[PDB]
């Protein structure tokens, strides 16, 4: 559904909320040239039926979907009896929602003629789908990842090499995905005219911001359509991880225009908000602009980013993508914090519970969730994005219970 | 009227040189030496004063000025100190604008911050990550207290990019970046008469030499830490040459 | 409806062609009131419409299919010309096949009153659906798996672990599947009043490897459809890896009374069949009775078991399931070997060409598709099962291809 | 006509007490070893030697057992040496039955097996995993080579399969199995007057005596493994002491 526009879309500029100012190019102008290409092309190509085509054939016979909606019976009696739908992005290919994304990029790189692909990873979930996009269409691929998150996520930089991706260290700043990000940009300014930035959240410079989320609303779309299928009626919440905010914009826009439908984003707390080892961009941040756009982010009084920490490599981010910070400014999503200790709970309890092994990030809305049906009580249906499963946060949970 | 900076390239053209743009972050290796190190660079030769602001995050430095910003941090390096430094510029003489990314811009308050940097002697603006697309707050306060706002341009841009960033500029225009720096510099002069710094990672008194015989003025940054670094006689004497070689025009 | 008993199924008894023919229950008499119960309880259940309904909700919204089939052209030019089609069952939750059928299991055993599960597995994906299920469904679950498959397959372990399950590591024998199966024998024989065992190949005593292949036959069926949407007709062929032989059984099915489609099952010859390191039971094997059936596997002259060997862990098996062994008797199925280092270039290849990394079980039967599609030709629709991700083998794909040291 | 068992368990009867079924495995610690051993058995006071055929996968052994059978197989042992094993009990007087898993049976070929079984001497076979429903082959050849066949009940045995497996064994029918042991074998003389020996993990002579009260063979097979790993000396002593609980007076 990407070749009709939307009546939340910015302006020409990449602007949200008009007087407001959310988004926006805040870049070198030796990007704009390749930002302005990349514009141009995401436009033309969203209204081309060959292009909507190839996207389709992808994700139905190589990525899987739709991905399917599961009502987790076992987890209400934890939810205060509310009736938790997990949206299952763990089940796509390469095993989160950023096939979505990449899918749609990796295609408009070729369609550009751009010989070269490169991409940040913060949990390398976005790493592996660019670098399996990359392998199938044929193009090189690099991967910009922290070095502090090539040691927590090492199974996934081993999937990323065996697919034929380079994967550079980042050891400078906190050496995780913000860092992974600085290397990234300053590749893409060096090597703008060949190399397409395959951007893997719902932030950046426009137009990532729109592009991303149009990308990603095939969540929220089908799940529209299977929540009324299954439960007789829309949800009392849609919730889901924020990082970025790619794989919450996804499931929330389809939702925008329900008065009823409450949709609440959790954010890492880390250690906890008031230890200044967290991720909590909305809880403790300020408006500010940062890689590419201007949004909230965590800063000290001189405008300086304040490192992240979260135990989800994914989240660990002090940054957050302007649409959310638009919605957030006009009160249509609320975002709360979810501690390590939160995300780990809901993790353990969501294998013994459910059988389902799920991504740390994603523990931090299923955290979330199980809160949230305390608060609407019995009865209540509330949607979750399960973002990603767990395999590369096996090692890191079985330490965290005491199972090696 | 005229731009701040436009009698300095005119005493410039009188003298038959370029400018010599020399740069250096604020607090490095500390906030007192740093100002010693800028006020040297007035005393040995400099034209124009670029004082940087160090940047948690700066993408577009090089290894030298991001490790010695990094290193400035360390430190306790704050916005307000830039501040003092372009106030110890102006009373040694000296011609000071202040280079920084706009989200401690941003973070101060734009106007805030114009008019404490034209209360501290300041002349201009240098924003390499604000084009002018999102500057409608800067012009504003570029106006309100009269200073020059030094956009850049790159080899990169298209012809209707680099005609909209030209006339948006006040004072001089930084082509930032073979052969492309004369032609990215021909490209300016084609639509306006504006003066154009060249930056190019310059080291040696000929590499100013040759950029002086076609551009405005030379901007050495990454060089004059370098020289920091080693001593501050060391920035002397480099700083000397290349007040020469900017005169072989 | 419901695919009735058709004419493949076996007799009362558990035979496949003939009285004293091939499957069979060679199994203790102190095992036969608890295989009585199970089979009673299938026979009671498979013509239930609301179990088969229960099925297909957890298939379709708790497991995710039906799975895509995937045209994997970018292998074409590796495979004679041919047109390689991938049933992907490595996008099923848990990453494998293994949970279409202890999905199946799993709903019998609480039909039952079943409160333990125990389950054997090699390459861990069996006992990482069985502890899903258990998991999901409520159910105390203890996994036998061998000491050399926890060191070589230690993702799937540790994955177990965090769903509730015992992991109980087998050092007896070889230290692999076979010797797993044997020690969850001896704790099905000592707990054979409240425990189900979970069998997770189509082999074992009746009723195991038809109760397996029946809720594996989904991968076929679908196939089937999907198949003569996408390529306008039937295949030419449909292959898959084989070690005990759920995998294979399942998407062979659909296809068995379609003539004019060749089957072929890719069996483990590690180092190579003349190395004796290997586990290529229809190459070199011969029948007898083994693990409660009469089916072929790997023994010597006296009717001792010869260890096998695989750089794969779930086809590391000297056995192989008695329907397997009617089909190929009948000559409706062919049975081939693939060594280790076909299966790893089948491996790296599709890695790099389609970006999918297969379990190295599946690069088996990669492998034997592209020498198929040589024999076939230009234009030959062959059906590939890729019967589970690679996950699990990322670490001993690592160190084949260098990416370590 | 009569089982070839049916004249021991006749005679045991007639001295009121019951049958001293020995188990040992052929090959260990060796194959002479285990010769010497077996033979140790029939001048020690065994009615009825079990000769075990050693298989590398059995699944209903205990460790002890097990481990023997490992350790023989390492040695080279063959069902060949079983079947000398059989003919040198035969030599010494004794009367032996082979107790094997069926796969070594299926290789050997069941009507071959039978042949040579019986040729050497032996009176049986027990069947450990060949239950009826499976075994028409080896009722042919049991009728045609006049051997017993001692199949397995079980305590969860159903009442069809109980009387099915009793019907069809020949000699003595064994019931492997706490009070369950007593009971089983009630159930099995309920349906039939056939000898039963159990099988309970006897180690002492007070054991043994305590299943002569009810059995009519009392089963050893373990402990007499263990005996022999310590040293002939000690399985004589053992077996000694077995032959004494069996008996009444
Ligand atoms: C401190 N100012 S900066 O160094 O010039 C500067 C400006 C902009 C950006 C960066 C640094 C890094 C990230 N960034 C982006 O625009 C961006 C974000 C996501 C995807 C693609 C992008 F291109
Ligand atoms: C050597 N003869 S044995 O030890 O008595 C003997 C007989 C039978 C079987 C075993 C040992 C191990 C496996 N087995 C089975 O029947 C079986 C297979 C798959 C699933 C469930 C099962 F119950
Ligand atoms: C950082 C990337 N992942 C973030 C992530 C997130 C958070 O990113 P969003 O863009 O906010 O959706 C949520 N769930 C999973 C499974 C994730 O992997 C990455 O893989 O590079
Ligand atoms: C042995 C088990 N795996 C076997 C296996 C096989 C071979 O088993 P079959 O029963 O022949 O399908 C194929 N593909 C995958 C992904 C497998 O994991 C196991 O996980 O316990
Ligand atoms: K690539
Ligand atoms: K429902
Ligand atoms: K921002
Ligand atoms: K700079
Ligand atoms: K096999």
């Amino acid at each position: 559904a990407i070749a009709e526009p939307t009546s939340h879309d910015p302006d020409s500029g990449g602007h949200f909320g008009g007087p407001s100012g959310w988004g926006g190019r805040y870049v070198p102008e030796a990007l704009m040239a390749v930002i302005e290409e990349v514009t141009a092309a995401y436009q033309k190509e969203r209204v081309s039926q060959d292009f909507l085509d190839d996207l389709d054939r992808l994700q139905a016979n190589y990525a899987g979907r739709p991905s399917p909606l599961y009502e987790a019976t076992r987890l209400s009696q934890h939810a205060g009896s509310a009736r938790i739908f997990l949206k299952r992005e763990d089940l796509n290919h390469t095993g989160s929602h950023k096939i979505n994304n990449v899918l749609g990029q990796a295609l408009l790189a070729r369609r550009m003629g751009k010989t070269r692909v490169i991409a940040e990873t913060g949990a390398g979930q976005h790493g592996v789908a660019t670098a399996t996009a990359c392998a199938l269409l044929g193009l090189d691929c690099v991967i910009y990842m922290g070095g502090i998150d090539t040691a927590r996520q090492a199974l996934n930089v081993a999937r990323m090499r065996l697919l034929g991706a380079e994967v550079v260290a980042v050891q400078t700043g906190s050496k995780t995905l913000k860092d992974a990000i600085n290397e990234a940009f300053r590749d893409w300014v060096a090597n703008a005219d060949n190399t397409y930035y395959c951007f893997g959240t719902a932030a950046g410079p426009h137009p990532f911001p729109t592009m991303v989320r149009d990308f990603q609303r095939i969540i929220g779309m089908e799940a529209r359509v299977q929540i009324q299928g299954q439960a007789g009626r829309l949800p009392d919440a849609v919730v889901a991880c924020v990082g970025g905010g790619s794989n919450a914009i996804g499931i929330f826009h389809a939702f925008l225009d329900d008065p009823g439908v409450r949709l609440v984003g959790f954010e890492a707390a880390g250690d906890g908000v008031e230890t200044g080892r967290h991720a909590a961009t909305f809880t403790a941040g300020s408006p500010g602009a940062f890689h590419g756009s201007f949004s909230y982010l965590l800063q000290d009084e001189d405008g300086q980013t304040i490192e992240s920490h979260s135990i989800s490599a994914g989240l660990d981010y002090p940054g957050v993508g302007p649409e959310h910070a638009w919605l957030k400014e006009a009160g249509r999503v609320d975002y709360r914090p979810i501690t390590d200790s939160e995300a780990m709970d809901a993790f353990g309890l969501l294998c013994r519970m459910e059988g389902i092994i799920p991504a740390i990030e994603s523990a931090h809305a299923v955290a979330g969730a199980l809160k949230l049906g305390v608060e609407l009580g019995r009865g209540a249906v509330i949607v979750v994005n399960l973002s990603g499963r767990g395999d590369k946060d096996v090692e890191t949970a079985a330490k965290w219970f005491g199972l090696l | 009227e005229a731009s701040r900076l436009g009698p300095v390239f005119d005493s410039c053209r009188a003298n038959n040189r370029a400018a010599l743009i020399g740069y250096l972050p604020t607090g490095y290796p500390d906030v007192p030496a740093s100002v010693a190190a800028m006020t040297a660079l007035v005393e040995s030769g400099c034209d124009i004063i670029e004082v940087g602001v160090p940047y948690s995050d700066p993408g577009m430095d090089g290894p030298t000025i991001a490790r010695a910003t990094e290193a400035a941090l360390r430190g306790g390096v704050r916005v307000r100190d830039t501040l003092a430094a372009v106030e110890a510029i102006s009373i040694a003489g000296g011609r000071a604008v202040v280079m920084t990314y706009w989200n401690p811009v941003l973070r101060y308050g734009v106007d805030a911050f114009a008019r404490d940097l034209a209360a501290a002697g300041g002349l201009g603006l240098i924003t390499p990550d604000l084009i002018p697309d999102e500057a409608q707050q800067w012009l504003a306060a570029s106006e309100e207290h009269r200073l020059d706002r030094i956009f850049l341009v790159a080899p990169s841009s298209t012809p209707e990019r680099l005609a909209a960033t030209v006339e948006a500029s006040r004072g001089f225009v930084y082509a930032a970046s073979s052969q492309a720096a004369p032609e990215l510099v021909g490209r300016v002069k084609a639509v306006s008469d504006i003066p154009v710094g060249v930056g190019l990672g310059v080291r040696s008194r000929a590499q100013a030499a040759q950029i002086a015989q076609y551009a405005d003025g030379v901007i050495v940054g990454s060089a004059l830490v370098t020289a920091l670094t080693e001593g501050l006689p060391r920035l002397r004497a480099l700083t000397g040459e290349l007040a020469a070689g900017v005169r072989l025009g």
